């Protein structure tokens, strides 16, 4: 593999990057079909 | 005023001034742009900012 990985997440376990969470507090894991989205990443340069 | 530097990695022992600053508040203006990201409500200065 080369490249680079931008999006930025909680976590990451055996499920994929946890991108958010849940008002019950549980992780929110990416949807693999379109998630991450290869136009997203960090917002500034710090 | 002045602010004075070392290394982090100088030894203690031997501390001396590498960079000065001279450090001053100014009437600082944006009379032509604006900003577009900044990461929250906060405009202080900051490390994020």
């Amino acid at each position: 593999t080369y490249g680079n990985a931008p999006v930025q997440g909680i976590n990451i376990t055996k499920d994929g990057i946890q991108l958010g969470t849940d008002t019950d507090d549980q992780p929110i894991y990416a949807d693999k079909t379109y998630q991450p989205e290869p136009q997203v990443g960090d917002a500034e340069w710090h | 005023d002045m602010a004075f530097f070392d290394n982090r990695s100088a030894a203690a022992a031997g501390l001396a001034p590498e960079i000065v600053l001279y450090t001053e508040n100014v009437d600082l203006e944006t009379p032509d742009t604006h900003i577009v990201y900044k990461a929250g409500t906060d405009d202080s200065s900051s490390s994020i900012n």
